[PDB]
């Protein structure tokens, strides 16, 4: 009889629920049919209105009561949410307890404007060398890890989770960084395969996962990386540091073609939706570093591209590289050469990390990087030009080196006091003498060394962070008294 | 709920039941039409369209359909038996035994369609399965209880690279096999059965031990995009309520996606990408996510997937690699040199190529090998074009192990004693580890590119160069 | 009189290959304006 | 991809241009 | 155009029946796809690659298929099928080419390179393989 | 006639609403949405469906949207506050301050769609505007009171370019300034927003100098679409009612085209080529007439115009040209190099590049550097395979000179501190012409190709030179 | 060289190559000729899409060369469809020129020559009738009726007991 | 913009009928087309090639079929038509250049590699031509 707050069914069909009704309904609202699945209002049509299905369309058959829930889609934000497996809407799935929860926080939130915000100096240090040296990371930045099929852009996330353990054991709130996994079209057995590798290194206890696999309804997959962004905005509004990486985007579009292609709405481009590109945008503009007036909380997102044959011209990615803050390409031709992570320096980029790159290293890594950017032009020709010049070949056994020693094992994160030992020998060129054969073991006991040697010399950075003058210094004292090993 | 409804139209493979009031069958369910003296001809609900009637896929041909004639509901999805008495046996999509041997006797019945399993159950088996192949047991070697995917175009080896797995490893399992045949050549069932039953899997007179399902191509779209869950339903009854390890062969899992792109134009979906379905990564996400190890079993399954005109970016293939823990692709120009299998060495990848899983020892050959192939095949344009004399003195060294290296990959196969004739081959895990270790460095450095083609090992290379010394 | 050999494969190795990269780049124009066409009979007939 | 294939042509049937070019020359 | 293979092979499909043996040379399905292409893109079907249906394999899959070898119970009669397919420029790797391939129980190349050299039939033995044919 | 009309139906960013018969409010008005607080929904008339319905697109979003509330008409488009209190102010598209400090003073409003200026009162300008780059003042002069534009895609320097375009213009030009921001990041903002209030173009002590209205990437493509003739507004009222010279820096105005795609689809338009709106040059056109000088006052305008995968044939920037008077476009490899800024010497062009504006003397300057360095890119061959010693003598010297020039191209920007660590060079616009002439001569053909990186002048290459040889 | 390299089938269809300031026109006039006085048929020539100059430049060309007189009785006939007329005109002007061609083949009995110039424009303008009838694109956004409606044309074309008609085409 | 041709040759081929010379210059067609394009799409009209309707090559056909050297019968005068076509890379293949190319009496082509070198104007002579420029 009552048609403003209920609603029958007119028909159900591959998530897609027209409901005649529901006269008092708002857009993308959260309604709840007689069979416990979930959804929400996205079209709002003149006599009926489309509903997506957050679960199956088994349990549903036609004039089916639908009733309301009065509020836009929101999901359960807070503390008591790290170290939970959770679905997109935020209901728990890792089976540890329900979800105790201290305030809620809509899924489509509008990013903070401009005067909330403030210019980032705060570092994100990855744990991987060939990233902090080259494409430092701040905290608010958006940094893309764009790559071919299984190149290494998931790894590289973990390591950038499994680093921050370091900071979460002290008290220091400045350092503090919480992490977020949204898995997006993923199967079950990859995602519970990386939670007890999280769980493995005590790198659960302060991340929380947001699973969306490939099984569920493709309205899930499509609120995944929102409800996460949500989940780890609760941090940066009350003054903490949060971070979330979204694996991947380049399947949630896939989803979000499903929810417009079914509800009637016209295509565009390679058959994707037209605000396709608003579909990211508004996602990662919602990560930045906000004023102190505002908390001073930092959100830092990580956003996968998975490309077709390194086509950076798709349609997807070209959308992607034009919002973030720089991107790190990984090309799957340098993972076979040996470089790994395969990081193809001359595309990847970063635009306002030199300013939040540790100044220990940007003392070191400014120079650094533009000796790989001659190195990748000589090391290319040298039998095509055909000319045995010895006058600049100095630069081949040095980039020869040091790009050989950009070279990190898989969930190995270096410390910053365990980084810039290395870089200094490369950028001065005195290990040039060890061949490239043993040059990767020479690393690998030259870090451990130091800790027995000179324990109070790793003491300081973690305290301060910055080499003066004096360790200068000490590093000519340190650097001749090694190099007979 | 029990009632019956009446056809108001029948458009290919898609034929539209209308129901009364309050008698609609649900979403997936089946419906019965009587030709009564042939079979039985049975749908499937796959949307409401309102006006109390709904459209069903045809699990067989809709030739000869009247409109007016009445269906029955069943009130349940296709209901097929399950246990230990399909073992041995070839069943078709519907649950009915199509090799006329008689009716297949069960006690519990369960439906092709179940949700998948939870996040709860799901397990972490990081296990090697020694395969014998050289390609296969060094660059990428695949998980026991994971997902093998096959890929290359069509003509590249992907069936002939099942049978191999199918004489090899199903024996030495002890526990049960599914080979559902989804959309391929009947022939190659038949060929397949008859070499079933002289290896000693099935044996009619006593006990077998795998079960085999067909939807071949001669089958509507309703039965080549349903068969892949009928067999895969009988897994898992042998994995969560009898607990063993199970084999899963899917040929070709290809065509249970490629059949819902010749349906989705009559199930009134705007056309995806390259004329695909929009329900592409769900449909095939419903089917993939059923696949795997719980904590009850284990599943292990290798799945030959076609590929598109040689295309990987087609939506096909592409949103295949994700559900996969390890994969073989096969490359078109490979087979061209003759070199077999044709699997690509710089693009199957697993995920056990670790130091966690096999070690330093084999990670390091392995990350050796992949290194001098894509030396070779990264100045293929100054060797196709100035000539390999126009090349550095080691870059001169490098094309020549890598091109020794390219053809000691290829392996003669124990069915491939038909096409080469040569004996069939297995080559163990860490014997194909050190025999890199003897080409990598300056040993057998001196033997030519012939003596590593067709070969299992150095023990059969020297075999070689015995004959070629004298 | 062996540069000539060195410069004379590398005219008739060039032209084998011009050839399956003429075929090739036919072969893509083909392709781009079908899915580019098909994509817009998909936007267009919709309504 | 299509982006490449023009410009690998244009490198290629441009590299036609230099060793036709080298083999009167010698002569 | 798009029903005289399945009606030829119906029309030797009764000499397999009867224990007899048939033969079928279908010259040439590239040309009866462009037929059910019309047909099929005249009736409001979305195209799919090179414009063809979605179902252009199904098409040639249960044709094919009733091409084969029976068993001893039914006569012992047999229907032996000779497909045809047209190529462009060497093209192996293009939709119809690799949906035959992918039906047919191995190919008879003939590349055009070898033809007007002398070698007729230029029969491209590094591609051409028979499958049951030993 | 202000009054009510209801909502009919919401569909992601396009809301119809119904009014009564002789109360339908006119194309491209104002449609406001009450929520209880500030900043309250707009809607922009777009289509009369007919029956009394209006087809609209959202300023905002559109969740927590009922139908069946009411809808006022303004009777009028988005009318903006306009005036010299814009400065120093950040203000959305509706016409709302967004910087917290407080109302915008204003006394005459003026609506954001108006009619561009006939051909009857359109002014010839042949002025040139001194950049303070060498390479700009150089090949292709920017025009003062024209419309620049910047090209190339993601990661080739755009935004920094434009940032140093604010340090040397906006100081050195005396009349006011407005920038606009369409659909781009926001942090961008707040980074250019802190240099506002420290260059002294911005101030909160006295009166600032400059107007910013910002749009960003976040807001719904509503709002991206008319932003641009927001700003463009504020420019104009600065240049009809003041009669002031004027700097309209857009940024970046391919989000004006991109967000116009994003509507149509929803506006049930067939799509055009590469997924774009048909109406594609009339909408751009619509928006690039009106920034022209006029008679009254004048408007400089440089527009950074993002470029689609580096595609220069896409249809968004290749409709720009024919309204730009001059273009710099910038290449990507360029910036793999390491060579800032990367304006192609070479597709960069001008109007300006005439004898009757410059001279005789600067447009020959100009015309050797492209010839060399396109003689330089003839041999690009020849240097990679026959090195430099087989050449002639004189395309020898050209090739030694041409290095030295495209690294002299390269100048430390003002804003490129954080960057490189090289403190920023600011040249003059004649100071250059002879810089190169004694580059071209050979006076300077001693000077190494390493000293003309990241330096400013010809009389700084020699005192880097000494520094480096001892 | 025609007789003995790529000898002309009768009945047939023969393709013409090369493009305009070669000679393409003096070859059409010599084949009228030749043939007229050879076997004893006669020519037609239909101009299927081209423009009015070179219909004007070719109908001057033949009046001079000997191949049709006004004051006379010629040898061939001419239909012509411009450029300016709709595609509509342009797919049918084939069709109308090629029905001359099988009068003097059927009721006549002769071997008729049909000059088509140019037959891709034939096929171009039953793409523009296609796309204005709404039916589906094909491949390259051609007509899904391509190997039909070329083959309306050419099927036409072929040798009976009673004349032949001989296809030179462009 | 679509009727801007054709009224500017109609107020050119008053010249043409009274015996007199003309001269006209379209600048440019390239840009007319996707004018016609434009409303077309929206008059619900089905598209084609590149979204350019199935009359695009009617639009442009008789538009310069209408510059001719008149006969004396009719005056006597001449109306000459100078199209200009915009393409994109170079892409003499495309759908609007294919269209006027196969309409004009040769062409002028200008390729920048040529003005970047010196050579103003940069008129690639190896391929422009004219027809009767003899
Ligand atoms: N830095 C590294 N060093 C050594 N091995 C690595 C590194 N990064 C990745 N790998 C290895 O490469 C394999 C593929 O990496 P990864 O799983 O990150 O792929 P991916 O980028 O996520 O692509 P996909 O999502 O398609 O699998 C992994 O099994 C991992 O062991
Ligand atoms: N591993 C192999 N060794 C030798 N020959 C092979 C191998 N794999 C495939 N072939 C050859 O390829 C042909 C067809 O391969 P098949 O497996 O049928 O392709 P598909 O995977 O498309 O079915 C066979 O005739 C066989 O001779
Ligand atoms: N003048 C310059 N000097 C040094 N580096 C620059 C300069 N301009 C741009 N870059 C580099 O280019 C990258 C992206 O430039 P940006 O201005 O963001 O381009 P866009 O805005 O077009 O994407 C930055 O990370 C920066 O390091
Ligand atoms: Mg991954
Ligand atoms: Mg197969
Ligand atoms: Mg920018």
């Amino acid at each position: 009889a009552n048609l403003n707050e209920t609603g029958r069914v007119l028909s159900v069909g591959d998530g897609i629920a027209r409901v005649f009704g529901l006269n008092n309904i708002q857009a993308e609202e959260l309604v709840e049919f007689a069979s416990g699945v979930k959804g929400m209002a996205l079209n709002l049509e003149a006599g009926q209105v489309g509903i997506v299905l957050f679960g199956s369309d088994r349990l549903v058959k036609e004039g089916e009561t639908v009733k309301r829930s009065g509020s836009i889609v929101d999901v359960p934000v807070g503390p008591a949410l790290l170290g939970r497996v959770v679905d997109a809407l935020g209901n728990p799935i890792d089976g540890k307890g329900p979800i105790e929860t201290e305030f809620r926080i809509r899924a489509q939130v509008k990013a903070p404007g401009i005067l909330p915000r403030t210019s980032v100096n705060e570092p994100m240090q990855t744990g991987l060398k060939a990233v902090d040296a080259l494409v430092p990371i701040g905290r608010g930045q958006r940094e893309l890890i764009i790559g071919d099929r299984q190149t290494g852009k998931t790894q590289i996330a973990i390591d950038t989770i499994l680093n921050q353990k370091r900071w979460n054991y002290g008290q220091d709130e400045k350092k503090k960084l919480y992490c977020v996994y949204v898995a997006v079209g993923q199967k079950r057995s990859t995602v519970a395969q990386l939670v007890q590798t999280l769980e493995h290194h005590d790198a659960l206890k302060y991340s929380i996962i947001v699973a969306a696999t490939a099984s569920e309804a493709a309205p899930l997959q499509y609120l995944a990386p929102f409800t996460g962004t949500a989940m780890g905005e609760w941090f940066r509004d009350n003054g903490k540091g949060a971070l979330i990486v979204f694996d991947d985007l380049s399947k949630q579009a896939v989803a979000y073609r499903q929810m417009s292609l079914l509800l009637r709405r016209p295509p565009g481009r390679e058959a994707y939706p037209g605000d396709v590109f608003y579909l990211h945008s508004r996602l990662l503009e919602r990560a930045a570093k906000m004023n102190e007036r505002e908390g001073g909380g930092s959100l830092t997102a990580l956003p996968i591209i998975e490309t077709q044959g390194g086509d950076v011209s798709a349609y997807i990615p070209t959308n992607v590289i034009s919002i973030t803050d720089g991107q790190i390409f990984l090309e799957a031709e340098l993972f076979y050469k040996g470089i790994r992570p395969a990081i193809n320096v001359g595309l990847s980029v970063s635009r306002v990390g030199s300013a939040a790159q540790v100044k220990a290293m940007k003392q070191v890594a400014g120079s650094l990087k533009l000796f790989l950017a001659q190195y990748r032009e000589v090391a290319a020709f040298a039998q095509f030009g055909s000319d045995l010049d010895a006058s600049t070949k100095q630069t081949l056994t040095r980039g020869e080196r040091l790009t050989l020693l950009l070279k990190q094992k898989q969930a190995s994160p270096m410390s910053s006091e365990e980084m810039v030992p290395l870089i200094y020998a490369g950028v001065n060129g005195y290990i040039d003498n060890i061949p490239v054969k043993q040059v990767e073991k020479f690393e690998a006991e030259f870090v451990s060394y130091l800790h027995a040697n000179e324990s109070d010399l790793l003491k300081d950075i973690a305290a301060t962070g910055e080499l003066s003058k004096e360790n200068l210094e000490k590093l000519k004292s340190i650097t001749e008294n090694f190099v007979g090993s | 709920g029990v009632g019956s409804g009446k056809i108001r139209t029948v458009i290919g493979a898609v034929v539209d039941v209308q129901f009364e009031q309050d008698n609609l069958p649900a979403i997936l369910n089946a419906l019965t039409i009587d030709r009564g003296e042939g079979n039985k001809l049975v749908l499937e609900v796959a949307q409401h369209l309102g006006e109390n009637t709904v459209r069903t896929i045809a699990m067989d041909g809709t030739e000869g359909l009247v409109r007016g004639t009445s269906v029955a509901d069943t009130g349940a999805p296709i209901t097929i038996p399950v246990g230990r008495g399909t073992l041995g046996r070839i069943i078709n999509v519907c649950g009915e035994p199509i090799d006329e041997r008689g009716p297949i006797e069960a006690t519990k019945f369960l439906p092709i369609h179940a949700d998948p399993p939870t996040f709860a159950e799901q397990s972490t088996t990081a296990e090697v399965l020694e395969t014998g192949i050289k390609v296969v047991d060094l660059l990428a070697p695949y998980a026991r209880g994971g997902k093998i995917g096959l890929f290359g175009g069509a003509g590249v080896g992907k069936t002939v690279f099942i049978q191999e797995l199918i004489n090899n490893i199903a024996k030495a399992h002890g526990g049960f096999s599914v080979f559902c045949g989804v959309g391929e050549r009947t022939r190659e069932g038949n060929d397949l059965y008859r070499e079933m039953k002289e290896t000693g899997v099935i044996n009619l007179e006593g006990e077998s031990k795998v079960t085999l399902v067909f939807g071949q191509m001669n089958e509507p779209p309703g039965a080549r995009a349903r068969v892949a869950l009928t067999g895969l339903t009988i897994a898992e009854y042998f994995r969560d309520e009898e607990g063993q390890d199970v084999l899963l062969f899917v040929d070709n899992i290809f065509r249970f996606t490629q059949a819902g792109s010749e349906v989705s134009a009559l199930l009134g979906r705007i056309p995806s990408a390259v004329g695909y379905q929009p329900t592409l990564a769900t449909d095939m996400g419903a089917l993939q996510e059923r696949i795997t190890t719980t904590q009850k079993g284990s599943v292990t399954s290798v799945q030959a997937v076609y590929v598109p005109a040689d295309d990987l970016t087609d939506p096909a293939p592409a949103t295949t690699f994700a559900h996969l823990d390890a994969t073989t692709v096969l490359s078109r120009g490979i087979s061209e040199l003759g070199i077999y299998p044709a699997v690509d060495p710089l693009d199957s990848k697993s995920r056990l190529l670790d130091i966690d899983v096999v070690g330093q020892e084999h990670y390091d050959v392995a990350s050796n090998v992949q290194q001098t192939l894509q030396a070779y095949k990264s100045l293929q344009d100054i060797i196709a074009i100035l000539g390999m004399d126009e090349l550095s003195e080691q870059d001169k060294l490098t094309v020549e192990r890598a091109r020794k290296i390219q053809r000691f990959l290829s392996q003669p196969f124990t069915v491939a004693e038909v096409f080469t004739g040569i004996e069939g081959r297995l080559v163990s895990l860490k014997d194909t580890v050190r025999s890199f270790k003897e080409i990598l460095d300056g040993k057998h450095d001196a033997l030519p590119e012939a003596a590593f083609y067709m070969v299992g090992g150095i023990e059969e290379v020297v075999a070689k160069a015995e004959k070629l010394a004298a | 009189s062996a540069r000539r050999n060195a410069m004379d494969n590398a005219s008739k190795n060039a032209s084998d290959m011009i050839n399956k990269y003429s075929i090739l780049y036919n072969r893509t124009r083909q392709a781009v304006i079908t899915n580019e066409l098909v994509d817009i009979i998909t936007g267009a007939s919709s309504l | 991809t299509l982006r490449e294939i023009e410009m690998r042509l244009k490198s290629i049937k441009n590299i036609e241009k230099i060793t036709n070019t080298m083999k009167i020359v010698a002569s």
